[PDB]
């Protein structure tokens, strides 16, 4: 019932190989819907979901204008960060930004976000009040001082409670067929002998959307957290996701083990066992 | 829609 | 200065069936910085048509990418993903195993 919109920007410097590359992607929940890349032959905000294609020229031109402006800002921020951290002009560095809004079933703002990182470490973040900042270090405290002077948080707050929520609501309605459809996991248990003494039981979940899922093994009804091998949830490439959880069990003790699956697409959590 | 510039 | 090595998963889009058209995926994730070299291999040779997703990243700032290609699995053909990143001394090869 709850939904989110998030934009992710990455600016990467590459001394001696031109100006820094700027790439932006937009998502609603786990569905990418737009992309911008400064390295494209003709850089433009481009559609990546069928439900955004209906947006007119005014949308695409406006989004492209904002992206080219953001690429210019972040190339300047990469030069500013070199100064704040006393770094040479010889190395490659990265700025990352993630921002957006979360809404509940009624479409009202649950929370806003605006966070930045330099070289993969937190730099500055807008606090949950949408009025104050958390700076990670003394360099980010310089940016915090500049942004408090320019009342940047008020501008972000207006966007997050305004245009962000309004456009997320629009995308959810335009893409309701897919954005508002949960696909439950297709589940099964496989058994692979290791030796005469042990076997692997692997619990699979396939074809599910959204990505959030819980896959756990229990032995005699007790969670096997330390003994379970869990792979990271992975995209199948057709919008859906996959995951598996495995446990090594003694031969003949297979029926003591149960796999539990929780997913928003499931009315009730599922219990699975190996079926020989 | 993206945020409609604030240097570090 | 702090760098993160990629996690690598090699798998198919749909359950593997010999002689049935499918997609071979190589998902790289958890890495930093973003430059990464990924090849999909068929019997140790580089596949040419390979597509990839747009660069994005997780809440912990680490990057992820999906590299994929259409393929028809068989009993004899071996598939793998070869990854290079600044954190790796030599390219890492992960073989496709139908049972993962």
């Amino acid at each position: 019932g709850s939904h989110s919109m998030r934009y992710f920007y990455t600016a990467m410097s590459r001394p001696g190989r031109g100006e820094p590359r700027f790439i932006a992607v937009g998502y609603v929940d786990d569905t990418q819907f737009v992309r911008f890349d400064s390295d494209a032959a003709s850089p433009r905000m481009a559609p990546r979901a069928p439900w955004i294609e209906q947006e007119g020229p005014e949308y695409w031109d406006g989004e492209t204008r904002n992206m080219k402006a953001s690429a210019q800002t972040y190339r300047e921020n990469l030069r500013i960060a070199l100064r704040y951290y006393n770094q040479s002009e010889a190395g490659s560095h990265i700025i990352q930004v993630m921002y957006g809004c979360d809404v509940g079933p009624d479409g009202r703002l649950l929370r806003g976000h605006d966070q930045s990182a330099y070289d993969g470490k937190d730099y500055i973040a807008l606090n949950e009040d949408l009025s104050s900042w958390t700076a990670a270090d003394t360099a980010a405290q310089i940016t915090q001082r500049k942004w408090e002077a320019a009342r940047v948080a008020e501008q972000l707050r207006a966007y997050l409670e305004g245009l962000c929520v309004e456009w997320l609501r629009r995308y959810l309605e335009n893409g309701k067929e897919t954005l508002q459809r949960a696909d439950p996991p297709k589940t099964h248990v496989t058994h692979h002998p290791i030796s005469d003494h042990e076997a692997t039981l692997r619990c699979w979940a396939l074809g599910f959307y959204p990505a959030e899922i819980t896959l756990t093994w229990q032995r005699d009804g007790e969670d096997q957290t330390q003994d379970t091998e869990l792979v990271e949830t992975r995209p199948a490439g057709d919008r859906t996701f996959q995951k598996w959880a495995a446990v090594v069990v003694p031969s003949g003790e297979e029926q003591r083990y149960t796999c539990h699956v929780q997913h928003e697409g499931l009315p009730k959590p599922l219990t699975l066992r190996w079926e020989p | 829609r993206v945020k409609e510039q604030h240097l570090w | 200065m702090i760098q993160r090595t990629p996690k690598i998963q090699v798998y198919s889009r749909h359950p593997a069936e010999n002689g049935k058209s499918n997609f071979l995926n190589c998902y790289v994730s958890g890495f930093h910085p973003s430059d990464i070299e990924v090849d999909l291999l068929k019997n140790g040779e580089r596949i040419e048509k390979v597509e990839h997703s747009d660069l994005s990243f997780s809440k912990d700032w680490s990057f992820y990418l999906l590299y994929y290609t259409e393929f028809t699995p068989t009993e004899k053909d071996e598939y793998a993903c070869r990854v290079n990143h600044v954190t790796l001394s030599q390219p890492k090869i992960v073989k496709w195993d139908r049972d993962m």
